[PDB]
């Protein structure tokens, strides 16, 4: 997350961290964030898993604020399955999206608490008004150039650009689809100037705005040229294009 | 075929290589065997049966020189966008007696001619020397040291040069290039800038027989054609010459066929070196010692008038690695792009690399980079 600031994992309850264990090495190394939207599943970005890991190699940690300090009140799973879309393409990122099922006993995985919890998806009616304002967590990067990746999960607020702001030649002649999304900060640029992005580790986390006022998944960071340049917004999957599809790959 | 020049001038570059220490080599398996293909044909009896032993084959057995020529073409060069440029020349004395129907059939083989000055006026061997490089090289190299050693009784002088720069299937943005931490081989430390991507790469790990793993990586250059591999160890103690002096053409080839492409985080140092080399006690070495002797010598089949020796035999090249021409960020390239975190594979202890003709698995360059 470039710009905004540090969080709690309670401000964003349904924010998870995917972890892949090493080659060599014992143990895991951050991933991609996910999304918490049933019990027993997260939604995540496709492209996190183009090196096709089998599920016993993915954790995912609920409930954690600092992205490598065990939380006291997480909550932490095992793969038992995951599903990239069929359609994901590893060129334009189209269609980014996945799947990640949570192993565990009793279908009941997961469970609600003050920094554990789901949110919601949205109706497949929706149209937010432009330049709404959503927010975003993730332990990634804070700026392109980073080293290191966030000790500590970040929250950050952008607007959602309109359809026509979201053409590739908006951004430096790449594909663009009407499954992705972009949102951006749309205040000055300096520099100085901190413009709220997501980075390098952020992919896979959620954009959630308000509607109805309840926080409500319309995003899944994705791509941009990132992070946080000049009126380049970051593009998003748009969430809305896949409910059916979300439902039909829970059975 | 090709496979057979590369493998020795491989050779050429263990011995180089081992008596570089823990210094940045560069060098041309292909344009020192190039070279030594060419002079083959001038030479007689045992000075010929020792340099077509090293090298594996007679240029004059069939199909071998068409062979060479055909490589040649490709390299210049319509995809090469001034991107190498070789040289082969070897000089001899102005006015000389040379066999009747030789300089013919050598013109039939390699199409060049083998070039005739007057090293009595030494002041002008020297220059038209160090300007047919120039010419050939588009000035990217001028001088040679080395022909300094040339005087009078200097009569029979060999030469090679390339000169090589980038232009990659996927630059790395200019943006990103940041001053970084390498590691030389004693201890130390270096600032050196590294540009870094985070995009797909062709990878592999490697081990040698001895428990050395080494991660190889490709670098393609545009359209696939050329190919750069860098090879560099997991803990920094391992030596390059440890793989280096079993590498071979076979050996890149076995590379390409593990690898498998993954997203990567790439961290590399941007580099530019420079290497001229003496090739005599490399190439004696080898067993290639009557040549450079003055009694000994064997060069009938151009010869005649006797003796007749190589005083001097030298290889000069050069090698850039950055982003290909000022070009930079069109923007088309740029940092990272898609947001996961990937495995990094970063570049700070001293490593070596290849440079390729996929095509025909022809071995262009080399070197160890023990600092940039």
């Amino acid at each position: 997350i470039k710009g905004g600031l540090f969080a709690d994992i309670a401000s964003h309850p349904w924010q998870a961290a995917i972890f892949a264990k090493h080659r060599r090495s014992p143990g895991e190394r951050f991933l991609c964030g996910g999304i918490l939207i049933s019990s027993c599943w997260i939604l995540s970005a496709a492209h996190c898993f183009q090196e096709r890991f089998p599920p016993h190699h993915l954790t995912v940690i609920l409930g954690r604020t600092y992205r490598v300090v065990p939380g006291e009140e997480e909550q932490k799973f095992e793969v038992e399955k995951y599903i990239v879309h069929k359609e994901f393409d590893d060129d334009t990122y189209d269609n980014d999206i996945a799947l990640l099922q949570l192993k565990s006993d009793s279908s009941r995985c997961a469970q609600e608490s003050s920094v554990v919890r789901t949110v919601a998806l949205p109706p497949a009616d929706l149209q937010l008004p432009d330049w709404t304002e959503c927010e975003l967590s993730g332990y990634g990067k804070h700026e392109a150039l980073s080293p290191f990746y966030s000790e500590r999960l970040k929250e950050a607020h952008v607007r959602l650009y309109p359809s026509s702001r979201c053409t590739s030649q908006h951004l430096l002649q790449r594909t663009v689809t009407d499954n992705m999304l972009c949102a951006g900060d749309t205040r000055s640029g300096g520099p100085q100037a901190n413009l709220h992005d997501a980075c390098q580790g952020d992919a896979g986390g959620p954009l959630v705005c308000l509607n109805d006022g309840r926080m409500t998944l319309v995003g899944i960071i994705s791509w941009g040229l990132g992070c946080g340049q000049k009126d380049v917004p970051g593009v998003y999957t748009k969430v809305t294009n896949y409910l059916d599809w979300i439902r039909d790959n829970m059975r | 075929v090709a496979h057979l020049a590369s493998d020795f001038g491989v050779r050429v570059f263990q011995q180089v290589a081992q008596a570089s220490k823990d210094r940045n080599v560069v060098f041309s398996p292909y344009g020192v065997a190039s070279v030594l293909a060419m002079l083959q044909l001038t030479t007689g009896g045992e000075t010929q049966q020792q340099i077509q032993a090293a090298m594996g084959f007679k240029i004059d057995d069939k199909g071998m020189a068409p062979a060479l020529r055909h490589l040649y073409k490709e390299l210049m060069g319509p995809w090469n966008k001034d991107e190498i440029s070789t040289t082969d020349a070897i000089f001899v004395q102005r006015d000389l007696k040379l066999v009747q129907g030789f300089m013919p059939h050598f013109f039939r083989l390699f199409r060049s001619t083998v070039k005739q000055v007057d090293f009595s006026e030494v002041e002008r061997a020297r220059f038209i020397i160090n300007d047919w490089v120039k010419t050939h090289t588009k000035g990217m190299i001028s001088h040679l040291l080395g022909t300094g050693a040339v005087d009078q009784l200097t009569r029979l002088v060999l030469v090679n040069a390339l000169y090589f720069n980038g232009q990659w299937k996927t630059p790395f943005p200019d943006s990103s290039t940041h001053r970084r931490l390498f590691h030389k081989s004693d201890g130390s430390t270096v600032s050196v800038p590294m540009m870094a991507q985070t995009n797909k790469f062709n990878y592999t790990e490697f081990t040698t027989p001895d428990g050395h793993y080494y991660d190889i990586l490709e670098l393609p250059y545009h359209g696939d054609t050329l190919s750069m591999f860098i090879a560099a160890p997991y803990e920094k103690e391992v030596p390059l010459s440890a793989l280096t002096n079993i590498l071979s053409a076979q050996l890149i080839s076995h590379w390409k066929g593990n690898m498998t492409r993954l997203p990567r985080l790439l961290v590399l140092p941007k580099f530019s070196l420079e290497t001229e080399v003496d090739l005599r006690k490399p190439l004696e070495n080898l067993g290639m010692t009557d040549m450079f002797r003055q009694f000994q010598a064997d060069f009938t089949s151009l010869s005649d008038q006797e003796p007749l020796h190589v005083a001097l035999a030298l290889q000069k090249v050069k090698i850039e690695v950055n982003e290909s021409g000022t070009v930079a960020s069109s923007s088309t390239a740029v940092i990272v792009s898609a947001r996961m975190a990937p495995e990094e594979i970063i570049i700070d202890r001293p490593f070596l690399f290849v440079v390729r003709h996929n095509p025909t698995g022809t071995v262009l360059f080399m070197g160890q980079v023990m600092e940039p």
